[PDB]
């Protein structure tokens, strides 16, 4: 009858990945679970502490979201998410960012401030500087780990 | 793909997942993680985040499942994610995450691994990646 | 939003859903009709497409439910269609249109209309407004 | 063991639509339907069948999709659709289309001949030409019936 919580980093592993890479990835998950956990001790309520735990989630450029997410075919990076609340069913969900840090706020903000519940692309990005979010050049959320796997992945096709 | 779940003291289910998609995605594509029902799910009983294969999370409409086969099937938290997990992703790979309104939570997927946590204020903490 | 469901001679269900959106809608606004599992959706069983109040069947996850109605509740697909308008719509005002893998064929809606029209094999028509 | 079909063409209808419109609207139904349900006698499978009634839904300008599309708050057109076909559970959905003539038909070609389930806005326009579809300029979906409304939407604030 208390609280739970979990975060996720993707389904599907490399198995040839490193041991430190390994621990890297799950010193992340601890911080981020931590973050959750204390954020559930305070008595926030969950839909904030869904929203808070993602942005560091897509902050860090580890895991494939926000900084550090993969890449188009033209090697830059169109990010989107979405969050839900439960007890009234109320959603938010973007696609298509190009600019925005943190994709599940625009999401949370597409549930709170807009008529709507999921904007995308062009639009999505105007709604973005409507609410002032913190957005950034593209180039921002690409990392060179990135560009060397979509080098790889072309190659495989 | 990253996501999380959580029930708070309230008894209240949110979910959230995020992402940069799919590597050398074509441009404008869009996967199953903004797709509420599919990457994400939240209601009175549950909050779940998917991640995985996109085109078998979509097709699958997992994240709505797991609710589902709860308010429809009755069966709880736990049964639910198995049951949408081995009965109900055909050939595609997925995980995904959920937490019940009753206080319980459950991870679960089909793949080499998934980089994952969970807390339950029992003490009860775990993170991993394989097994 | 115009949509079309069709069950064929050999049980095979479809669905397809096709909207210009609601009018003024903010520029890259997507509501239901596009989303699996919300304003389209077909399996074995069914067929179903809605529409509406996009944000309102999208919560719902309306199309995907008709199918999940008659797999966990058994239900009668005329009665999966009622049973869905009535309990996830919650003020909001939409209306669907479905078939069954066994030849049936559904509307169903909350608003003061939908243009629709159905037929059967064993010569069943009907083409209407209101109702 | 018989073949079946329902076609629609939104829910809400004006509470006092004129019988003239009923009427037109009636026809618009039964002559869908009828190309549905010849289909159907002559054995096409129900995912062509979709395909082939909305075709005729988008087209005509009475309805809300295709040409006949309601406006932005831009006062133009944009445009999405899905399909499905039950058996194997396959999908191909579009939104952000504004130069499409036929949105489903793209939608069926993202399912049969894309590697995805989904695709939007610019990125599906250029999928567009390298399916060589017909496309227009995204005036030939504007009908001065639909520019009325929206005056009068934007009016409504
Ligand atoms: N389903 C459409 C509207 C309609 O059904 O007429 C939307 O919400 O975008
Ligand atoms: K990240
Ligand atoms: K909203
Ligand atoms: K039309
Ligand atoms: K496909």
């Amino acid at each position: 009858g208390g609280w739970a919580i979990a975060v996720h980093g993707g389904a599907g592993v490399d198995p040839t990945l490193p041991l430190e890479r390994q621990e890297e990835a799950k010193q992340l998950l601890t911080r981020c679970l931590n973050l959750g956990i204390s954020a559930l001790n305070s008595n926030v309520p969950a839909i904030d502490v869904v929203e808070l735990v993602v942005r560091e989630l897509e902050t860090d450029p580890l895991f494939n979201s926000g900084r550090g997410s993969a890449l188009t075919e033209k090697g830059t990076v169109e990010m989107e998410a979405s969050i839900m609340d439960g007890p009234k069913r109320r959603c938010g969900a973007v696609s298509g960012l190009t600019t925005v840090k943190n994709p599940i706020s625009l999401a949370r903000l597409v549930m709170d401030k807009s008529p709507h519940s999921y904007i995308a692309f062009s639009g999505a990005e105007d709604f973005a500087r409507q609410q002032g979010v913190e957005v950034v050049d593209n180039e921002y959320f690409v990392t060179p780990d990135n560009v060397g796997m979509l080098k790889l992945a072309k190659e495989a096709n | 793909t990253v996501g999380c779940v959580v029930v708070d003291r309230e008894g209240r289910c949110a979910a959230a997942t995020s992402t940069g998609g799919l590597m050398n995605k074509m441009t404008g594509r869009i996967g199953d993680s903004p797709l509420i029902g599919a990457g994400t799910y939240a209601c009175d009983v549950c909050g779940v985040s998917c991640t995985g294969e996109g085109e078998a999370i979509i097709r699958g409409t997992l994240a709505r499942e797991v609710a589902a086969v709860m308010e429809y099937k009755g069966l709880k938290l736990h049964q639910a994610v198995d049951f949408v997990i081995k009965h109900r992703l055909d050939e595609g790979k997925a995980g995904l995450i959920a937490v019940s309104n009753t206080g319980e939570v459950a991870c679960g997927f089909n793949c080499n691994g998934m980089f994952r946590a969970c807390a339950t204020e029992d003490g009860f903490m775990e993170v991993a990646i394989w097994d």
